[PDB]
């Protein structure tokens, strides 16, 4: 058969997702790229980013536990 | 293989601005490996970060640790779930004393659950489950080095996810029932993704399937590795150009609403034909409460046609059919929406996504190894209002 029939359930929602259901991450290791600041400044990139608003942006990875804050660093 | 690195106030600023200006809510993974003599988390580095963030007016959610089940293998240190929970409690206290005392806290970003990952999660939830706003765990299908193109198309593979989701819920429900569960990090393959696969049209089957099942099974938020970066699984390449999975992701956003319905095929066999159903996204001006969005994945080697339950069988439907731009077929990095190729207009300007309006009653064509969304207009489903 090339025709397929479907069953729809539509009485009540089974679950409710967050408006931010589809979210993204940045690997924590990108913080070790020298040009981190430059990269995130990209207009091309920010336009894409707004395209998926609203969403969470998680900054983490294996490197999450191998990063340290330096108040002295410029 | 891995040693410590630093970051600056400047880095934090960059990261925050990226989020705020792009309409995103930042979640920040703190370092959990800073430890005392007696191996409690030393929270003093985090204190500096929090204070700096406060002083700048930054609204931020926090995590602590990443894949703590692997700490022993990654850094020769074992932290038990009970202790990690205590550490999350310490973090809770600090967040409460800060200028944004309603900051969110999520954890523990464990890996997918084999026997002891599950046991660690359990003891974590026992000890510290009361202070976390969602339970985060991570999942990948394959090893990026052993994945073949055939694996990215195999339904049996996609269904190994099903067992993983359930195993996690089993643990949560036995300890903190009714708590939200999030996919905290997830994609196609580990080790940076599989080269010339995780970045192609072929990756969309796993990505769309994963959203479909996640929604159905009770996952409230899905975090894709990565928006962009070194890995093959990026949504945006090194040139800052969008890939197939980006356009898929954008399209999903415009069309799929929050309420989760369901669909299945009548005949037993639908392993190769996967279907999913939600209310349509209300915010789209083209659509209205009651409208339904069905999305569908065809892993058969020939075209399938879908026939809708009446009353919907006589409704006006918009097609959004996604086809690789040739001539590299499924491993193409370009994609077409209803026969127009998807491209940015320029670097500040996304294209509109043009539907294919269907004459009411028209059967639903789904070519081999493709996926599509269908919005059923004037469906007026009570549940969706
Ligand atoms: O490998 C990735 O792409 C991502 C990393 O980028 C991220 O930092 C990290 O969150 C993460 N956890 C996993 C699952 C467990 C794991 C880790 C490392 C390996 C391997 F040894 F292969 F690298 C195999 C399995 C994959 N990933």
């Amino acid at each position: 058969q090339d025709v397929v029939d479907l069953d729809f359930f539509t009485q009540e929602p089974l679950h409710l997702v967050s408006p931010s259901f589809l979210s993204v991450t940045i690997d924590a290791n990108l913080a070790t790229d020298p040009r981190f600041l430059i990269l995130l400044g990209s207009p091309k990139l920010r336009t894409l980013a707004r395209g998926l608003s609203p969403a969470y942006l998680r900054f983490g990875g294996t490197k999450t536990d191998f990063l340290i804050f330096d108040p002295k660093k410029e | 293989k891995f040693k410590n690195s630093t970051y600056s106030r400047s880095s934090v600023d960059v990261l925050y601005t990226f989020a705020n200006c792009s309409g995103l809510d930042l979640i920040f993974g703190l370092n959990a490996l800073l430890r005392t003599a007696d191996l409690q988390w030393n929270s003093s580095n985090a204190q500096l970060l929090l204070d700096y963030c406060s002083s700048k007016g930054y609204n931020i959610s926090w995590e602590l640790g990443n894949e703590p089940n692997s700490f022993l293998k990654k850094a020769d240190i074992f932290i038990n779930g009970s202790q990690l929970g205590e550490d999350f409690i310490q973090l809770h206290k600090l967040l409460r004393k800060s200028t944004f005392k309603n900051a969110k806290l999520y954890g523990p970003d464990v890996g997918q659950p084999r026997r002891k990952t599950a046991k660690m999660l359990k003891s974590f939830l026992k000890a510290g489950g009361e202070v976390i706003d969602s339970v985060t765990w991570h999942h990948y299908y394959l090893n990026g080095r052993t994945a073949t193109r055939e694996d990215f198309l195999n339904p049996d593979v996609l269904d190994i996810f099903i067992s993983s989701v359930q195993k996690v819920f089993q643990v949560v429900e036995s300890t903190r029932p009714g708590k939200k569960v999030w996919l905290g990090e997830t994609s196609s393959a580990y080790g940076g993704g599989a080269p010339l696969l995780s970045d192609t049209f072929a990756a969309g089957f796993m990505w769309l399937d994963k959203l479909g099942l996640s929604a159905r099974m009770g996952i409230e938020v899905v975090m894709r590795q990565v928006f962009f970066g070194a890995g093959n699984y990026h949504l945006v390449d090194e040139n800052f150009d969008p890939l197939p999975d980006y356009w898929l992701s954008l399209l999903f956003k415009k069309l799929v609403g929050t309420k989760v319905l369901m669909a299945s095929v009548q005949g037993s066999k639908r392993r190769k034909l996967r279907v999913y159903l939600h209310c349509t996204n209300t915010d789209n001006p083209r659509y209205k409460e009651g409208d339904l969005t069905l999305y569908a994945i065809n892993l058969h080697n020939v075209t399938k046609y879908l026939r809708l339950p009446y009353p919907f069988s006589n409704k006006q439907v918009d097609k959004y059919l996604l086809r690789p731009l040739g001539p590299h077929g499924l491993l193409s990095k370009s994609v077409q929406l209803n026969g127009l190729t998807l491209k940015m207009v320029d670097d500040q300007t996304l294209p509109p996504l043009m539907e294919k309006p269907l004459r009411p009653g028209s059967s639903l064509g789904l070519p081999a190894f493709s996926y599509s969304f269908f919005v059923i207009r004037n469906a007026k489903v009570a549940a969706c209002i």
